[PDB]
């Protein structure tokens, strides 16, 4: 169904859905990990863990309502799921937790307990999770000296530096009325439209969020977390992408979808696709493909992530993918364009209409904060049927033709060509 | 082709160097660098340092061999300038 929005400082947006029967309500803030100086990165995740530390007992014992949160770059949200008849008590808990009282939550001993838990979690992430660590390092090395490269969970020193002063400063400078939007995804229709606009339901700090000076940039770079003890090799690539609210977002998404994903050990994924899959199937080269188009408010990131075990032929693995990108930017067949259209329609329908209201609420908040109104499935399909081979060619001429790239790798990367033999394979052939 | 014999190095991926872990490198995409701005100053400072680290190794041997050649030549003028008539005898006998 269509969404309804209104705004008096606070914005109330609801996506009614009789199909589901788990009403949810939350608050999405427009400031995440992209609006914080590198002095102490780990503040947003610290707040998230604080919200996920002791109020869980309160919500479980008092009534029936489960709460969750997620912060990636600027979609800092605190969603509180519930039953259809318990939205009143859900908003009651939210009100009692985010305006008053706001002092007993920040107890000292609770703060050190949360700090220790977050330190353990970030250490575990650094030690174990390689596929996400390489992407985080790609983010760090793609936006050097800019509040868009610092990691979303911070560094060890950043967590251990500050205690309570900068946390409360962040709360006072980023938990405001200007960039706060409530969400009513679930099985509710109009009570959310009124309960948020109420005398008891107000947000503190009716001021303005501080504005940064240097917005964003992009410069090619390398990072080599070479840990040869690790068995496999994880590498990633990236090219300057496209931010949200641009009339090319779907074109970049389709360009990413054209090549698609691939898993070597899944027989179904081995028996489809495009020419590069056959080229890498002839001689075994890699195991995973993940063509991504990451989009944020300030800038974007369109690239490629993979993991391989045949450490000897990293150069061949990179060379084939770059040659296929060049083939895309020179000549595209219409059958692959049609199959990419169908696959993108399927994947976007799956993502935007999943059965879990939490993801739908997160997407609705991300759209409402920077758009003002959510774009429905039908309009997305209408705008994607107009994608043509000439449009894709023209778009790829500007973005994928002699543009800066950034590579992040770890594991056994001895055979990885440093920067010139990996960049000179774009416009140096018999064009 | 066929495997070789004993070697102290290999090819890319299996060169054979010591195992190491914990080193991070970087790069700044030399397109977006504007590489040289103080090339004359850099050359001046590098030449100054290189000359500073190698004072004697060039000045001393050349000086001593110039002195040796000078000694030989001056002995020659003591002999081979309208003077051999009274010293070639004692040289050769
Ligand atoms: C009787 C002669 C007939 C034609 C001879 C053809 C071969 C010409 C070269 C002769 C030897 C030169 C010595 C160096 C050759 C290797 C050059 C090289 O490696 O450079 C590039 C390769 O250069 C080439 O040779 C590519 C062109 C292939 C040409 C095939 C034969 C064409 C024959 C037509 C005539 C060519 C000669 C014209 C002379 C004016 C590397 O880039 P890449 O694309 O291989 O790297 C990709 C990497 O993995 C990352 O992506
Ligand atoms: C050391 C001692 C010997 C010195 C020479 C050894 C290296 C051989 C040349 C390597 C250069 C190279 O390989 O150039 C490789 C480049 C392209 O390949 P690419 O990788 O740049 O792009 C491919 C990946 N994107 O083609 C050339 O330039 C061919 C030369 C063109 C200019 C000459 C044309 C012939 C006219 C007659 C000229 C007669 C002189």
């Amino acid at each position: 169904a269509e969404v309804t929005q209104l705004s008096n400082g606070i914005v109330v947006a609801t996506e009614h859905n009789p199909s589901a029967h788990t009403a949810s309500v939350g608050v999405v803030f427009g400031s995440g990990a992209a609006n914080e100086n590198p002095y102490n990165n780990g503040v947003s995740n610290l707040w998230k863990n604080i919200f996920l530390s002791k109020e869980n007992s309160a919500v479980a014992a008092k009534e029936g309502l489960a709460l969750s949160s997620n912060i990636s770059r600027d979609f800092q949200s605190y969603i509180v799921s519930s039953l259809p008849g318990s939205t009143d008590k859900s908003l009651d808990f939210l009100n009692q937790s985010f305006i008053q009282q706001k002092a007993n939550l920040l107890s000292s001993s609770n703060f050190e307990a949360t700090k220790k838990s977050v330190l353990k979690q970030v250490q575990d992430f650094e030690e174990n999770d390689h596929p996400n660590r390489v992407l985080e390092h790609l983010h760090s090395t793609a936006f050097q000296n800019t509040p868009l490269s610092l990691p979303t969970r911070g560094t060890l020193e950043s967590l251990e530096n500050l205690v309570v002063a900068d946390l409360e400063s962040f709360a006072n400078n980023h938990f405001l009325n200007s960039n706060a939007v409530v969400v009513g995804t679930g099985n509710i229709k109009h009570e959310d439209l009124v309960n948020s606009i109420e005398s008891k339901n107000l947000s503190l700090q009716t001021g303005t969020k501080p504005v940064l000076k240097k917005k964003a940039a992009f410069l090619g770079s390398e990072v080599r977390l070479r840990d040869d003890t690790l068995p496999k090799a994880w590498i990633s690539l990236a090219v300057e992408g496209e931010p949200v609210n641009s009339p090319n977002y779907f074109v970049a998404k389709l360009a990413a979808q054209i090549f698609g994903s691939y898993n070597a050990f899944e027989p179904a994924s081995r028996l489809q696709g495009i020419k590069l899959l056959d080229n890498i199937q002839e001689y075994q080269l890699c195991d995973n493909f993940n063509h991504f188009s990451l989009s944020y408010k300030d800038s974007g990131l369109w690239g490629f992530s993979t993991a391989t075990r045949n450490v000897t032929m990293i150069d061949d693995l990179i060379h084939f993918t770059l040659k296929q990108w060049n083939r895309l930017t020179i000549s595209v067949t219409d059958t692959e364009v049609e199959r990419a259209k169908s696959l993108l329609k399927l994947q976007l329908g799956q993502l935007y209409e999943s059965g879990n209201p939490v993801n739908d609420a997160n997407l609705l908040g991300a759209e409402v904060l920077i758009k003002g109104s959510k774009l429905s499935l039908g309009e997305a399909f209408k705008k994607i049927d107009a994608i043509t081979v000439k449009d894709v060619k023209a778009w790829a001429g500007k973005r994928l033709w002699d543009q800066d790239i950034a590579i992040a790798g770890t594991g056994q990367i001895e055979g990885l060509l440093d920067y010139m033999r990996i960049r000179s394979d774009m416009s140096m052939m018999r064009w | 082709g066929p495997p070789s014999g004993k070697t102290y190095m290999g090819w890319w991926g299996h060169m054979g160097g010591p195992k190491q872990k914990g080193i991070t490198s970087y790069a700044v995409s030399p397109y977006a660098q504007k590489p040289l701005q103080g090339i004359f100053h850099n050359a001046v400072f590098n030449s100054f340092r290189r000359f500073k680290s190698q004072f004697l190794y060039v000045l001393i041997p050349a000086g001593i061999y110039w002195y040796w050649w000078k000694n030989g030549n001056e002995y020659n003028e003591f002999l081979y300038s309208k003077a051999g008539r009274e010293e070639l005898e004692r040289v050769n006998v």
